């Protein structure tokens, strides 16, 4: 929204080979790494666990 | 929730006026031929007509603003001088 | 303009500066459905912006009651 | 629902200051006759007095600019030469 706002003329297209994150975990709060490839699949077990191929 | 995610680093991309379905040069599209090709065909021998990159991040046929480059120089849709900074999609 | 001349054929050409006119007005108009878009009556718009003189009198302009989603719609653009 | 509006295309029409209880020229109104006319009848004798509209979307009585394209040119209410891309309401 912001680009397409302030510096109308580009397109963001949308991608997921690239880039990091870290994922805060949680006996301590130990913060993972994703690179942009295991986000999804952990959001899904997130939302629900005991899910497969 | 068990994950939390509190980073994020996407490297996010962008396009000028490439306009995916018309090459603003010859007008018929991103792909699928020029107008100085017509048939996929037509005597190919090789040689090419894929999509040319500039550095002003335009597209069109590698030879309609190769053709373009004998009438003008500076990329159509602006004033930077036209780059080949790629060939093909 | 090869035939008639520069007279009721540079009117055409008018026309044509209006077709621009309405096509940037257009896509400006989506861009601020962005900044906007208070309501969800605008999902997808494609408004055109062209001038009286311009194009043949449509007609009177009804007056008809419209659909409400157009209704915000129409609201947000004006 | 049963039926539901996805997309819509309406064109918007625009108006200048075309004013339409007064003349920005003579100050009448935009028909009701002008300061050349007054009376509806006042020997019409074929001719006209309707509106006169131009490219800069502005209205004025055909009489009132045809007589101020003497004194000037350029619209009144801008600064583009004023054209005839209408005439009558
Ligand atoms: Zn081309
Ligand atoms: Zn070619
Ligand atoms: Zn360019
Ligand atoms: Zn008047
Ligand atoms: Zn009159
Ligand atoms: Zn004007």
């Amino acid at each position: 929204r912001f680009y397409l706002a302030k510096h109308s003329g580009r397109q963001l297209t949308l991608q997921h080979h690239m880039g990091s994150a870290d994922l805060n975990a949680t006996t301590r709060k130990h913060i993972l790494q994703v690179s942009t490839f295991q986000m999804t699949i952990l959001m899904l077990f997130n939302n629900r666990e005991k899910y497969t191929f | 929730k068990r994950f939390e995610v509190k980073k994020w680093n996407a490297v996010a991309l962008w396009a000028w006026d490439i306009v995916v379905d018309n090459c603003a040069i010859c007008r018929n599209h991103i792909m699928d031929l020029c107008i100085e090709c017509q048939a996929n065909q037509a005597s190919a021998t090789s040689e090419e007509c894929t999509v040319a990159w500039g550095v002003c991040n335009h597209a069109f046929h590698f030879h309609c603003i190769s053709r373009w480059l004998k009438t003008r120089q500076v990329c159509p849709l602006d004033n930077r001088e036209w780059e080949f900074q790629k060939y093909g999609h | 303009k090869t035939e008639c001349g520069c007279q009721f054929t540079s009117k055409l050409e008018g026309m044509f500066r209006d077709m621009s006119i309405s096509n940037t007005t257009m896509d400006e108009f989506r861009q601020h459905l962005q900044a906007t878009g208070v309501s969800l009556g605008g999902v997808d718009l494609t408004v055109r912006v062209l001038t009286t003189g311009y194009w043949p009198t449509q007609s009177a302009t009804p007056k008809c009651n419209i659909p409400p989603a157009p209704r915000h719609a129409f609201e947000i653009f004006r």
